[PDB]
């Protein structure tokens, strides 16, 4: 559900040690980000682990290690949240690949609910 | 003629996700329709729950006298596993309730969608906090439950009990699933079923062959995994008896319009409405009929989204089927 | 006082697979406990069916004279899979169907135990053979069916428009299924099952949570493949309104008193028969409740099956809740 | 469902060409045996194809790979089939193993029913 709108278009942009890109949640509604249970991110197919992974929602950036304490941090509907990768090495320019596989814990149903995406971005100056 | 006809706003999530439609847009085109009952998420388009302000309760309460709209239901959610490694505490269940309670009576409510999952006893322990907000708790039937399922006997003997008209169901129209919905299966054949076997699979749901039995045997003809989890819908969507409503029409606070497509003949081409709607007629009912338009997320991988046009069908049918 | 007391000689299957007990053991047996109403499979203790003899027909007859019992109702059943490779006409359907009406009638039954999955069809085409052996037809609702099941509901849409009065139901107590059948769970452990994973089954059993939930859950938490098709049973057995039988008493011809274990309290320890006989009394049943013991499927891998024993302890239960 | 008894004690016995034994049927009444849609034997651990096995019931003795016409051949409830292997090399006296695997053409299941048992036979003379 709205998987095809995970990954955002036109966002990859450098920071020091790594890039950021924006993020949708494939949900119909607000979820805390407590529960956004496994983001697996790659980066031009290789895994970013979870301890290099931050995200960002409107003015809070937090470590993804650390959202089991964001119980009330809403990922709301639509919202673009800034997804920050520390990677080994500086990314060159032009396109780039990038995946994300959500697993969320939806408390209604059983397992993690699945959405999964991935796009060609070129590196935005 | 006292049926009235309302929109959940979760019909026009792929708009509103996208942000071609904002929350005044979705009143404004329900308005439109003559569908004055708005029924809507905090959750999914009032950023800020639970902690909105008077400024906006007093602007939803403008805005739905600037449309001569109705706010009738707020539809609650509740996060149990929030925490990582275990479930919420009872009271910090009613603690989330209460929210609810709370910001429905804010928007003017009169009655809450209750997720179908919520426990007889969190019904209960709540109750108080709704007697003081006058709230109606509608716990929600969907699909594969029904009113002779289990889980809801076992709220009626605790409603039975506490013996509050405050407490009662919402049926989901996917109760009245009376085909396999087709925007379903193409998309499962989009997704690499095996055609013929979506064939069986669709004609077996007609003949209400049991669930397991579809599946075990799409499983020894050969289906691939998609054409496996095809069969496995039938344990997800249902037929129940149109009927049933009238033992419990004192309970059904409002229903939920479920649709997947309206095609051009302004006919939806799964669910039950042209049973449905002559029992609530013969039971009385008085509430509303509120649209919530789910045929997004399976057409969204080939086709644009257009839920304004959905919608719009669907008011018109069922402007007819109750007949004005 | 009109509920009739009977066994299914289905009941004492393991000691006359075993050849401990003969066809005429078993109706002794019965008639030892003052159970005289005899159901028998032709295809289980009759061989030579469906090429029976007079010889035979005729000794039946003095048996049942002789023990003072009632050939009540014949199982039958219907093999549309016998040719590998497709399934049998309508037409050979109707064959095999009027050998068991013809049969029944042979036997002296009154009614025939049709198998759950023939269809409305079925029983639309052979109903002018059974008018003309006044053959009584009750398709079996066993679990996960009940009366509410979409199947049950075409099968009525039938029955309705067909208006005869040999048309009709003969529920199976595990409809009745209240709690997780206990020799189920103990054999589940004996296969390996996790138990505790067994013991959060058997919880959400008596809560009534959907199974599809259960399922995935125990699917989420790490069960081992035993823990899962011990969570799939809740697919295969179910608790349903006792009272909905009142809304179909004239179709009810016989009742399949299943059971699984009785205990030294002459308890049976999972199945709702106090909630069900007070319904049939108060629906004026005037028919059989026929022990179906299926406890020994469960318990043969480690314990001896002392079917006589359990079907004794079930029909003091029966005569108890009936009120002899 | 009885499957502690689907092999017979006391029943291993030479044939030309082989060994015969007594079967019996995992299901609660009597079935065609044409609805015997795998009966997978092993002798010794050693798989039995289904081209060197007969089934005879009563008097009839049936090749396996022939039970498609035996529809109406009823393999009784409790009845013992005797069925025969055809090995590639005379048995020994002693135990052996007989193991047997059935899975049945039940027409209101929509799988095959299964049932399986194993037993040490001694060869009996």
């Amino acid at each position: 559900m709205f998987d095809k709108y995970i990954v955002v278009e036109d966002s990859l942009k450098r920071v020091p040690g790594g890039v950021q890109f924006g993020v949708r949640l494939p949900y119909y509604r607000g979820l805390g980000l407590s529960m956004v249970e496994t983001m697996d991110v790659t980066v031009d197919g290789e895994r970013v682990p979870e301890e290099n992974l931050t995200v960002t929602l409107g003015d809070r950036t937090v470590p993804f290690a650390r959202r089991d304490d964001e119980t009330d941090t809403i990922w709301n509907f639509g919202e673009i949240a800034t997804v920050t990768a520390r990677l080994p090495h500086e990314l060159g320019p032009g396109e780039h690949q990038v995946g994300v596989n959500f697993g969320l814990r939806i408390s209604y149903f059983p397992v993690p609910m699945v959405g999964q995406d991935a796009k060609t971005l070129k590196l935005v100056d | 003629p006292q049926i009235k006809r309302g929109v959940s706003l979760y019909s026009f999530q792929e708009e509103f996700f996208l942000r071609k439609m904002t929350l005044e847009d979705c009143v404004a085109a329900c308005a439109s329709m003559g569908a004055y009952g708005i029924e809507s998420l905090a959750e999914q388009m009032m950023p800020g729950f639970p902690n909105l302000d008077d400024a906006f309760y007093d602007g939803w309460h403008a805005m739905m006298a600037k449309y001569g709209t109705v706010s009738v239901c707020h539809d609650m959610f509740l996060d149990t596993k929030k925490f990582r490694g275990r479930l919420m505490t009872l009271d910090e269940q009613v603690e989330s309730f209460v929210r609810d309670i709370r910001h429905a009576s804010r928007l003017g409510c009169t009655v809450i969608r209750v997720l179908n999952f919520v426990s007889p006893e969190l019904m209960e322990k709540v109750l108080p906090h709704a007697e003081q907000s006058n709230m109606r708790l509608g716990l929600e039937i969907h699909a594969p439950m029904h009113f002779e399922h289990p889980w809801v006997l076992r709220h009626i003997e605790f409603m039975d009990r506490l013996g509050s008209p405050l407490l009662g169901f919402i049926p989901d129209m996917g109760i009245f699933t009376k085909h396999f919905p087709p925007v379903m299966a193409e998309r499962l054949i989009r997704q690499g079923a095996t055609p013929h076997i979506i064939e069986y699979i669709r004609e077996q749901y007609d003949r209400r062959v049991l669930a397991e039995y579809v599946v075990g045997d799409v499983r020894n003809m050969g289906g691939n995994p998609v054409d496996i989890r095809a069969a496995e819908m039938l344990r997800h969507n249902n037929w129940s008896n149109p009927r049933r409503l009238l033992e419990h029409m004192d309970r059904i606070f409002h229903v939920h319009a479920k649709f997947y497509e309206m095609d051009e003949q302004d006919r939806e081409t799964s669910l039950g409405y042209e049973e449905v709607i002559p029992v609530l007629k013969e039971g009385g009912y008085s509430g509303y009929l509120a649209s919530e338009y789910e045929g997004n997320r399976h057409i969204q991988d080939a086709f644009e989204v257009d839920s304004v046009e959905q919608v719009r069908r669907h008011q018109r049918m069922l402007a007819r089927l109750i007949g004005e």
